């Protein structure tokens, strides 16, 4: 139990990670272990890609699952997966995409017909997982890409933030179909995921400009359109994405630049956050220590001993909540919709 | 003496004069033909003369400003062991040498204003203003590449005159309707207007379509600059953008008893309002200082606009 929430505003955020397989429970599937290691040690691993790998992992878990004598398949498979989840959660907090897919899988297990034999039950679950990835993630993503690349006019200067697989695929596809444009890649500390983006975009021959988020004001005067890949859309219409995304949207608003949020409908949640502190994810403050424009290359930082230093704390939040009034349009597989249509789309399932 | 007739007289005399200055010249040539010689006689005078002037012209704000400047110069050097006559000649002597600076104020404005236009920018202006034109022209001679949207400014129709004025200087122009100004704001880099008068809080009294431009500018996050000479500063405090002395009755309604199709692409120039109706519409509006980026004057660019107040504070003691 962790209950003590003290003066610090960040105190409630869970900071405990598991980077190794030391003292691991014996009931954890090998496929889950590998996923868990990739989760807490990867650096660019899209929210979509996280969900896809999770579902494909659960497929292996279910396939190899043999129901015990102490229960039917319905009641205990949820227990076995609950163990796999708890371990995965310990490595790194679940994404909204992962959390939603989990609620989906748990549901279909409970609505499994008991008259089905265990092999028919497993076969069916794998069918629906296959259909979930196919429809809700892949096809939905394709629709978003085409619908969003539609809004790109010749002469546009598209701003993007960090590394968004959705936005990346939109920009690339735009280049392919013959759209004439250029891109502003905005990057940020503690980790320069925007360089991963810049590499991908330049490899496809897309004309790019690379700046830090501090130079936002300067570079915003060249931007015609802003494209954002989301982690989740809140039910009040707010966009839940990485880092400075709200800052991009805020300064984008002041320069009359349309803020376009691209998010698959399966990443819509019923949660509504008012501030960016209540639901977030802490990143290790040690990332902020070494500063000279690189992640692991080493030369001693001024804040290296910050844990030992009294009253000196470092932290980097992974996400923030961009208010709905700063988002112009939400692009999903349902088409271009006002972001306040999120809870409406949810009921349509 | 028909001071009014005179005041109008300059106005036609010289297109480049300002309504406040024309009032100052008015009072001067009254102060020439003024027999006077009693401070009681000496100062009874114009006051009936600017009063008569104020009551003789219907929209009186600008000339009231030039008035207000005149008497405060009068009593402040009539205070000081003040003899009358030395100011009476000195005003009549240097009357020519008044519409000197007034003309030099506008040029000072243009030399301050023109760098606000930079290469490849699009300017938006409402109606015709000598000060705005001065700034734009001064920038044009320096071979600066820019283009100007000009609003068809009903009822005055000043948009045509300003468009031709700028066309003569080989400045690319385009006219927009009063209803299309908002649609053009995304293409506008800077908005530039003149003003007949500037009130105590630094607000603008100008043509009826002015405040709408300042509104669209604020909404589109575009700079809004006003161009006015210092002698347009007037001590009066409108409590709203509706609070000004009305020349004619305004915005009043029909009284009908049982009295006995158009597409959007259609252009009907014969479907405008008549002048009887137009005389029921206002001639001027008021633009709050929070819509004015900077106020270009001969005193420099005033951004504070507690500073226009500062100047009126100095004027009065």
């Amino acid at each position: 139990i962790f209950e003590e929430k003290q003066v610090s505003i960040f105190s409630h955020l869970d900071w405990r990670r598991r980077r190794t397989t030391e003292n691991i429970p014996k009931d954890i599937h090998p496929a889950v272990i590998r996923l868990g290691l990739k989760l807490a040690n990867y650096k660019i691993f899209g929210s979509n890609q996280r969900c896809i790998d999770l579902l494909k992992t659960f497929k292996i878990v279910i396939q190899d699952y043999q129901t015990p004598y102490g229960t039917t398949l319905s009641r205990h498979l949820t227990t076995h997966i609950n163990s796999q989840i708890a371990y995965l959660v310990s490595t790194r907090p679940l994404s909204i995409s992962m959390g939603n897919a989990i609620r989906f899988l748990k549901l279909e297990i409970s609505v499994l017909d008991i008259d089905l034999t265990d092999d028919e039950g497993k076969e069916l679950l794998l069918e629906k997982i296959d259909s979930y990835i196919r429809d809700r993630i892949i096809i939905a993503g394709q629709v978003i890409v085409q619908a969003a690349t539609e809004k790109i006019q010749d002469g546009d200067v598209i701003l993007t933030y960090l590394h968004s697989s959705t936005v990346n695929d939109v920009l690339i596809h735009a280049k392919n179909v013959g759209k004439k444009f250029r891109v502003v890649v905005v990057d940020s500390r503690p980790e320069f995921e925007g360089r991963v983006c810049l590499k991908l975009l330049t490899e496809h021959g897309i004309e790019c400009t690379y700046v830090m988020i501090s130079a936002l004001s300067y570079i915003m005067q060249e931007v015609t359109k802003i494209f954002l890949g989301g982690h989740a859309m809140l039910s009040n219409g707010a966009l839940y994405s990485r880092a400075g995304t709200s800052l991009i949207s805020l300064l984008g608003h002041e320069s009359n630049v349309p803020v376009i949020a691209c998010c698959e409908s399966y990443k819509f949640t019923e949660r509504i956050q008012l501030d960016s502190l209540v639901y977030n994810e802490l990143a290790p403050g040690d990332q902020l220590v070494n500063m000279g424009v690189d992640d692991f290359e080493e030369k001693p930082g001024v804040l290296a001993n910050w844990k030992s230093v009294k009253n000196l704390k470092l932290l980097s939040l992974k996400y923030d909540v961009t208010p709905p009034r700063l988002i112009t349009v939400c692009v999903c597989e349902m088409g271009l919709l006002p972001s306040t249509s999120v809870p409406a789309i949810i009921n349509e399932f | 003496f028909d001071i009014v007739q005179v005041y109008k007289k300059f106005l036609q005399d010289d297109p480049e004069i300002t309504m406040p200055v024309a009032a100052i010249e008015a009072l001067v040539q009254l102060l020439s033909r003024s027999q006077a010689k009693t401070i009681s006689e000496f100062m009874d005078i114009l006051q009936n003369g600017s009063n008569t002037l104020k009551e003789g012209v219907q929209n009186n704000i600008s000339l009231s400003a030039g008035c207000d400047i005149f008497q405060r110069f009068v009593t402040r050097s009539l205070h000081d062991v003040g003899d009358f006559e030395q100011c009476k000649r000195h005003l009549v002597e240097n009357g020519k040498l008044f519409i000197q600076r007034a003309r030099a104020c506008r040029q000072r404005i243009a030399h301050l204003g023109y760098p606000l236009i930079r290469d490849g920018s699009v300017i938006l202006t409402h109606g015709f203003s000598r000060g705005v034109a001065a700034v734009l022209l001064a920038a044009a001679k320096r071979h600066v590449r820019f283009k100007v949207f000009v609003t068809e400014s009903r009822p005055s129709g000043s948009g045509c005159l300003m468009t031709r004025t700028l066309k003569n200087a080989c400045i690319p122009t385009c006219m927009v309707l009063d209803s299309a100004v908002s649609f053009t704001m995304n293409r506008v880099d800077l908005v530039l207007v003149g003003a007949e008068g500037v009130v105590e809080n630094g607000g603008l009294i100008n043509q009826i379509g002015t405040f709408q431009l300042a509104v669209f500018a604020k909404h589109a996050h575009k700079p809004f600059y006003a161009v006015a000479e210092s002698h347009k500063f007037v001590r009066m405090f409108p409590l709203s953008q509706y609070d000004i002395p009305f020349s004619r009755p305004i915005l009043e309604f029909d009284d009908p008893s049982p009295e006995t199709p158009t597409p959007s692409d259609a252009i009907h120039n014969e479907l405008i309002m008549n002048e009887e109706q137009i005389r029921n519409n206002p001639t001027l509006d008021v633009t709050p200082p929070e819509f004015v980026s900077g106020l270009i004057t001969d005193l420099g660019i005033i951004d504070s606009k507690s500073g226009v107040s500062e100047e009126l504070i100095k004027l009065y003691l």
